[PDB]
């Protein structure tokens, strides 16, 4: 959530 | 209202259903089974189906889209790129060694004491790092004449096996003595020490100080995978490996000293970094002097409020779809219900809390119950009283909000409620869609991933996540026709530039997404020409 692209987007 | 909101040719409704996928299979599909009449009729004739999921929109080839990164193409016309999509395209184009951060920081190594440090967690686990970007990492910097280069291994064994770190370490060592002829490892421990994100700064330390003091296990190449079966044998795994230190003094990081952190994942890299680049070294309450003039680099942004340069630092997603119609002087409304809010927002405005200059925002409460197939039907109706009403009103050309119920029941895995969900939906869509045509809206239909069109697995049980399907792009307005880009399968990062299009507004040249509408009098030219 920190910037567009990081690891949460994965989910 | 802004002051060139009478600029627009056509204004534009757009609703994004969430969780609302194309597929023909009617098993266990809510969409299909559901009474849907109007999403029939938007659904036929001038039509399209455009891809959510995968490299269309920049994860991982064979992922599911989801609700983040959907709002966040749809909202950005463009595909942002995940970081591990990003990276391993570098990777493959050889684009490390003209990175701008890698240039930097080995610049700073040769114009200074001539050393530098690779840090991260080493295996195939590509969860916090991949072992290839590592590679990719000493290959660059040799090239770029890095007179000296060490690397600090940190054990996984929670990404990949508890015994495997062994193999990756025989990679590594044969990597840089038999394929670079370069570069030396200097310390190995458990990702248990170095990459704590719960402020066990004692853990933190172990890592700390073997990388600054050499503190642990003295090591060589010759010695060090037979270390590591010692510690197998102990039932000590990579996750826990307590530290081996190789190369002695000259492997520590010392004053003046260049490091990099090769983890693109955030979260458990924030201690370790900031314990060298920033003041949290006093959190670890070692005895060791910490070396003075210490410059970090993260592969990725770690902290924003972090001086480390980053060798792929976030998107600068300017001029996302609501950014640039403020620029335009075009208004805007969002609206979702609770659940969706932040997507409405946050996400759809290229992921951070940011509000546009003209953008007006509703926030419709969803439904105070347990779970959402005890009301399927959420507050799909309240969205569509408050869209009304802006319609109604004619004040913002553009305006837009999600329904929640398809995605949001579908994850409950009950059919019949997803069934309840998706009708609905329809109808507020139908609602919608009778107020744009009576007060002068083109409406614009799609979705940010699928879900509800797939409620069982073939075995018959339930189905809880979002799909891979493609979702829909309707377009009331009978002036246009939807065409396809030329060398890929349409995506959510072409619905902004076709909203622009409609709108008869201009595209930034940061939207690289394309416009897959044309208008039918110029059809109809290339037609009769071409
Ligand atoms: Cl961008
Ligand atoms: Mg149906
Ligand atoms: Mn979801
Ligand atoms: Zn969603």
């Amino acid at each position: 959530x920190d910037y567009p692209g990081d690891y949460c987007y994965l989910y | 209202a802004m002051a060139n909101n009478s600029s627009v040719a056509n204004k534009v409704c757009l609703i994004v259903i969430d969780g609302w996928g194309v597929s023909e299979d009617p098993y266990g599909n809510a969409i299909l089974n559901a009474q849907t009449p109007v999403m029939d009729k938007l659904c036929s004739g001038n039509w399209a189906q455009i891809e959510a999921h995968g490299l269309h929109v920049g994860l991982p080839e064979g992922l599911m889209g989801n609700s983040e990164v959907g709002h966040l193409n749809i909202g950005a016309g463009r595909v942002i790129y995940q970081d591990i999509v990003r990276i391993n395209l570098a990777v493959k184009n050889n684009k490390f060694v003209t990175n701008e951060s890698l240039v930097d920081a080995c610049d700073r190594a040769k114009n200074g004491n001539g050393r530098l440090h690779l840090a991260g967690l080493v295996s195939d686990g590509g969860v916090h790092s991949h072992i290839d970007h590592m590679f990719a990492l000493v290959k660059a910097i040799k090239e770029l004449g890095v007179p000296e280069l060490y690397l600090h291994f940190y054990g996984d064994g929670r990404d990949t096996s508890p015994n495997s770190g062994v193999g990756f370490l025989e990679q590594t060592l044969e990597f840089l003595e038999k394929t670079t002829g370069y570069g030396k490892l200097a310390t190995v421990v458990g990702r248990y020490y170095a990459m704590d994100r719960d402020n066990r700064w004692e853990r933190i330390n172990v890592a700390y100080e073997a990388m600054i003091g050499g503190v642990g296990e003295t090591s060589d190449e010759a010695g060090v995978v037979e270390v590591v079966r010692k510690r197998y044998a102990a039932d000590e795994t990579d996750e826990f490996l307590k530290p081996i230190i190789l190369q002695g003094e000259k492997g520590r990081v010392q004053n003046d000293d260049t490091i990099i952190f090769f983890d693109y994942r955030a979260d458990r890299m924030r201690e370790i970094s900031a314990a060298m680049g920033m003041d949290r070294y006093k959190d670890c309450n070692s005895k060791l002097a910490h070396p003075s003039n210490l410059q970090v680099y993260g592969m990725t942004q770690y902290k924003a409020e972090f001086p480390f340069k980053s060798l792929f630092p976030p998107a600068s997603n300017k001029n996302v779809l609501a950014e640039w119609l403020a620029e335009q002087k075009v208004s805007q409304f969002h609206c979702a219900e609770t659940e969706k809010y932040a997507h409405v927002t946050f996400f759809f405005n290229g992921g951070l809390e940011k509000q546009f200059e003209g953008e007006e925002r509703c926030l419709v409460p969803s439904p105070k119950v347990a779970t959402y197939d005890l009301q399927p039907e959420m507050s799909a109706a309240g969205v569509a009283d408050k869209m009304i009403e802006q319609l109604e009103a004619g004040t913002h050309p553009f305006i837009m909000c999600n329904f929640a119920p398809p995605d949001m029941v579908g994850h409950t895995g009950v059919y019949e409620a997803a069934v309840k969900a998706c009708e609905a939906t329809d109808i507020a869509i139908g609602r919608i869609y009778e107020a744009t045509q009576k007060h002068g809206y083109s409406l614009m239909v799609t979705a940010d991933h699928g879900n509800a069109e797939k409620m069982k697995a073939p075995d018959g049980g339930k189905h809880t996540a979002h799909t891979c399907y493609r979702v829909p792009l309707t377009l009331s307005h009978p002036g246009f026709k939807f065409v396809d880009p030329a060398d890929r399968h349409p995506a959510l990062c072409d619905v902004a530039p076709t909203v622009l299009a409609i709108m008869g507004l201009p595209q930034p040249a940061e939207m690289t997404g394309v416009s897959i509408v044309q208008k039918i009098k110029l059809a109809a030219a290339l037609e009769h020409h071409h």
